[PDB]
RNA sequence: UAGGGGCGAAAGACCAAUCGAACAGUCUAGUUGCUGGUUCCCUCCGAAAUGUCUAUCAGGACAGCGCGCACGCAGAGAGAAG
RNA sequence: AUACCACACACAAGGGAUCGUUUGGCUCCUGGGACGAGGAAGGGCGCAGCAGAGAGCGAUAUGUGUGGGAGCAGCAGCAAUGACCACACGUCCCCGAAUACAGCAUAGUGCUGGAGUACUCCUUGGAAUUAAGCAUAUGAGUAAAGGAAGGAAAAGAAACUAACGAGGAUUCCCGUAGUAGCGGCGAGUGAACAGGGAACAGUCCAACAGUGUAAUUCUCAAAUGAGAAGUUGUCAAAAGGAAGAAGAUGUGAAUCAGAAAGAAAAGCUGAACGAUACAGGGUGAUAGUCCCGUAGUGUCUUCUUACAUACGGUGAGUAGCUGUGCUCGGUAAUGCACAGUGAAGAGGUGGCAGUGUGCAUCUAAGACUAAAUACAACAGGAGACCGAUAGCAAAGAAGUAGGUUGACCGAAAACAGUGAAAUUGUGUGUGGACCCGAAUGGAUCGGGCCCGUCUUGAAACACGGACCAAGGAGUGCACAUACACUGCAAGUUGAGCAGAGGAAGUCUGUGAGGCGUAGUGAAGACGGAAAGCAGUGUGAGUGCGACCCGAUAGACUUGUGAACUAUA
């Protein structure tokens, strides 16, 4: 139960809200599991997917493969991973986006910023576990 | 019953919702309110209502409630206004009851009926009747004017 | 109109007429009680009401009641060897438009004050009475009841001497 | 109806109270008289410096005359109330005498 | 020169296809004893177009004739005999 | 009937009903109530690499600083030398109160003007309508038109009620009461004190300021001088504080696998695990453990609020009176005005005109005041509400496209789902307008005028109706009433309001009033039969749009028109 009077539970918010959002919050919306062995190499249980990574496919048509991550999509909310393709009429091969909740991380990609955010993620934590 | 369909749910289908097809249902055959009570109406009036077209009585312009506001009770309830369970102890009892009407917001005393037991009480009230008197003193009881 | 009826008068005729509903009933009796609540704070060990007089009502009907009033008296206040300023600071309430006309409404203010007086209990800061875990009195204080009383008995030989 | 059941005798009747005596407060300090004295002294200075007004004069001619009763009703329609008008011929009368 | 106002060699003519009182918008869902319409099934009972009063005669009200609920109960839309 | 006309069925056309869905509407509650000469509100014009509309922004038309951190939606180019977002600041073209102006104050600086006006205050002031006609009266001191202010506004501490054993500012709620009364005494109108509560608070000026010295306010200088206002009268004292409330933001538990089948499992089957967290939203079908939250817990920032001097009893074109007009329930004047007339220092009032006299209660003609009460724009939360002919006119570039000379007037269009009927073509069958009863291998036999509606009477030479879909008309509240059902009963009751409670529900108090416990009279006065109260619903009367649609007309505006036509 909730008991905050503060926050909505009407269904036509909560959908509202969820489309139109943007900025750090869209970002939100990109995060993916981490796999057993990487929750323990960093604190972190859920990061936000970027390009370079390498992923593992738990849900749908690609179950079960891995690969690459492509092109992260914010306006139509889809990640593309390499070898994951349908073929046209022509021969011709597309990409074809997942959701970014069925997927999980196995190796990081730590170029550019990727080791500060990780640590002001970490230190956040700590600062409230150790009180 | 504690509830029951109406009627409008029967009339749909039949034309005139019961108000027939030669005399209809318009907006005000009759006219508005209770007028035409001297002319067209005159026959609910002197049937039901005689003395509707008049003026009568004594004018005064302001009147006060609280200052002509009273209540009144029968000789034969006064045992009445004590408890059950009193009555039954002043029944047997040597002792004489002194009952206040003041005290139930009584302020007359009338003479209808016998007193409940023949025994005597003293009576506290505003005012009495000639009757109410002559029976409480028949049974060697006593009555007190108080404001 | 037709049949049998007390004839109609009802007063609806006035195309300018307001209607007021009752919708926020709950919701500001949760307000009053949430002001009452703070305000009890600001003032902690103090009671959040003052002390006021029993006077009689007023008309035929009513003369046989007691009733709580505005204020005591300045000739009231002095009889139970106060001062006006003192009375204030210890929270009785003051009306200086109202006159005695009787030795029994008087006597009996004066007992009020008395009593009040000797119920009392001080202190030198806030802090004293926390440690100390007083609890703060809530409602009106010393409220006059006018129950219905009891029939009482009297012997044959009292009736001719007294009469109730 | 629960009106009109007691008669006008019985409605009169009164509970046995006991009364408080009036404070009289006659007495009149020093500097409440000056004050008094000083006021009443400024109105003869008003009345010495302008003199009487038209209907004053008017109505003391007709007490000369001894037109006690046209003396009486010029007032009256001069200052409405008759009260008003007794008062004012008796003051003008104490000023001719 | 502008609406109970204008202008008229006068026809009640003309004043934005409108004039024996313009246009726009509001009061206003103005009023109607008058015309039109008024949405499912089966079962049981079943009328009136007459009298009195009405600025009443295309309308009302009161009474008379229907139906529902029914305290109760020796009666009858027919004959004899005085 | 070879080919025309009709009907039935299958396929193809034609249209957009139905069912499934919704980043919109509506209603109630809570907060908020923030504009302008430092140039507003509203109008116009410019600004992108390819750019019309709309959004955003001003020639600085994506600049600076702080906190974050990954892409910029198409194509070409950019980006840890910071993509994009959030908070503040800087810059901010022309018209518009539009002002190089008008009126006005001070020793001086200045102030006003326009916008908004739901709610509050002050003026001015209708008619439709009801009376079954209509003129007084009603609708109504309402609509319309003007002036003005604030987050509320107005009011407010008795020249007050009352006749009790009396009370004691203003405002608001329950109530007295559809009562006392006003009224072609017709239709209809219509208050006050009490009694029970919410919230509570009182004070200033004049009359009346040190005379052994205006002791008072302001300016420049200076470290103690000059000058302005003022004797037609200036000047009557404290810092100070912790509480209370609202926001913003951090953290935050616990799952894997499988036959069949599907585009896809979160379903189904077995085995586990979390809970102070099973509110709700998102993921390719219905998820506590996949993602965002929630219960529980941390931080920080704003706002609100608090001690000093001196006094009383005469405030005038006023109160009142005569005439007059409007107004109120106010009735031989309830309030407000105008003209004549016009006081006393002592006066005003006690719901019916006058005169006298005791008694009770107050002090007008100068000012200020919190709380409890009302309601748009804008923001937040809820719902037995509506679901694209509905709900706001408007679920998209809606007050838009478009229109009036002008004031002003004003639409359609959801999913690239499903895909009804009217109506059309082709094929196959059965008939010659069709329905009811009864049949043949086969000619057919018998009965039937076109429905709805007013009417004594309709198939009518009475009116409405070409065809199909969707929408489309006895409802809500107040007041008496008869019946059916329910609890208690000489009594009865969810008045408002308080106490408890993770709460618009429920439980418990205190405690009025109303009707009943018996009637008669105009009244003084008198007294002697008959179960009621409060609900849940049904039939029925009256008032409000009042079952739905419909006049010719009347009024009101600080609204518009001489581009057609008349005359100077
Ligand atoms: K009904
Ligand atoms: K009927
Ligand atoms: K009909
Ligand atoms: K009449
Ligand atoms: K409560
Ligand atoms: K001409
Ligand atoms: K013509
Ligand atoms: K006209
Ligand atoms: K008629
Ligand atoms: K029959
Ligand atoms: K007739
Ligand atoms: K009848
Ligand atoms: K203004
Ligand atoms: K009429
Ligand atoms: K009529
Ligand atoms: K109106
Ligand atoms: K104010
Ligand atoms: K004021
Ligand atoms: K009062
Ligand atoms: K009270
Ligand atoms: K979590
Ligand atoms: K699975
Ligand atoms: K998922
Ligand atoms: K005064
Ligand atoms: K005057
Ligand atoms: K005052
Ligand atoms: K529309
Ligand atoms: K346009
Ligand atoms: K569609
Ligand atoms: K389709
Ligand atoms: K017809
Ligand atoms: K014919
Ligand atoms: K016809
Ligand atoms: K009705
Ligand atoms: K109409
Ligand atoms: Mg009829
Ligand atoms: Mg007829
Ligand atoms: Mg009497
Ligand atoms: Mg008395
Ligand atoms: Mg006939
Ligand atoms: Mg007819
Ligand atoms: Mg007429
Ligand atoms: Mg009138
Ligand atoms: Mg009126
Ligand atoms: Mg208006
Ligand atoms: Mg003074
Ligand atoms: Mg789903
Ligand atoms: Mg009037
Ligand atoms: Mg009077
Ligand atoms: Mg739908
Ligand atoms: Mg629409
Ligand atoms: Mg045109
Ligand atoms: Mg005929
Ligand atoms: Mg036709
Ligand atoms: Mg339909
Ligand atoms: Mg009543
Ligand atoms: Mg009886
Ligand atoms: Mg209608
Ligand atoms: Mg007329």
């Amino acid at each position: 139960m909730k008991f905050n009077k503060n926050v909505t539970a009407s269904r036509r918010k909560n959908r509202k809200a969820h489309f139109t959002s943007i900025g750090l919050e869209r970002t939100k919306l990109m995060n993916a599991p981490l796999s057993k062995d990487l929750k323990e190499e960093y604190g972190i249980k859920r990061i936000a997917v970027r390009p370079g990574d390498m992923v593992k496919v738990v849900s749908g048509e690609f179950k079960k493969k891995e690969g690459v991550v492509m092109k992260v999509n914010r306006h139509d909310i889809k990640i593309e991973v390499e070898g994951c393709f349908v073929q046209k009429e022509d021969g011709k091969k597309i990409n074809k986006g997942i959701h970014p909740s069925n997927l999980r991380i196995i190796k990081l990609s730590m170029e550019k910023d990727r080791a500060e955010i990780i640590n002001k993620k970490v230190e956040a934590m700590k600062s409230e576990v150790k009180a | 019953m504690f509830n029951k369909k109406s009627k409008s749910r029967k009339l749909r289908g039949h034309v005139s919702h019961g108000y027939g097809r030669v005399g209809k249902h318009r907006k005000h055959p009759a006219g508005r309110g209770k007028s035409g009570g001297l002319k067209h109406l005159r026959s609910l009036f002197q049937r039901y209502h005689p003395d509707h077209f008049r003026k009568l009585g004594i004018v005064m312009f302001h009147r006060n409630k609280n200052a002509d506001f009273t209540r009144t009770v029968n000789v034969s309830n006064l045992w009445g206004l004590m408890k059950l369970e009193e009555q039954m102890k002043f029944k047997s009892s040597a002792e004489v009851p002194v009952v206040d009407c003041r005290n139930y917001g009584y302020l007359k005393v009338l003479g209808g009926g016998d007193l409940s037991v023949k025994k005597p009480i003293v009576v506290i009230a505003r005012q009495f009747t000639k009757d109410a008197e002559e029976k409480i003193n028949a049974v060697g009881g006593k009555c007190v004017v108080a404001a | 109109m037709r049949g049998n009826q007390m004839l109609p008068n009802n007063h609806f005729n006035k195309g300018s007429m307001k209607f007021k509903n009752w919708f926020n009933q709950p919701m500001r009796a949760l307000k009053r009680k949430e002001v009452r609540e703070q305000k009890s704070k600001i003032c902690y060990p103090n009671p959040l009401k003052k002390l006021r007089p029993v006077v009689r009502c007023c008309s035929m009907r009513y003369n046989k009641k007691v009733r709580l009033g505005r204020g005591f008296t300045k000739m009231e206040i002095e009889k139970a060897g106060m001062d006006i300023k003192y009375a204030i600071s210890v929270g009785i309430a003051v009306d200086l438009r109202r006159k005695n006309k009787n030795e029994e409404g008087l006597e009996e203010n004066v007992k009020r004050l008395m009593d009040y007086k000797n119920k009392l209990k001080f202190f030198t800061t806030v802090r004293e009475a926390r440690d100390n875990k007083i609890e703060q009195y809530k409602g009106e204080i010393m409220k006059p009841v006018n129950i219905i009383p009891e029939v009482k008995g009297i012997k044959v030989e009292e009736i001719a001497t007294i009469y109730g | 109806m629960k009106i009109n059941k007691l008669n006008n005798a019985s409605k009169a009747l009164s509970y046995p109270v006991k009364k408080l005596a009036k404070t009289e407060k006659a007495p009149l300090t020093e500097k409440q008289q000056r004050s008094k004295e000083l006021k009443k002294f400024a109105m003869s200075i008003a009345r010495e410096v302008g003199g009487l007004a038209p209907y004053e004069l008017r109505a003391t001619e007709l007490l000369r005359r001894d037109e006690d009763k046209r003396c009486k009703k010029f007032m009256k329609k001069r200052l409405g109330s008759l009260k008003m008008a007794k008062k004012k011929i008796e003051l003008l009368a104490e000023e001719m005498r």
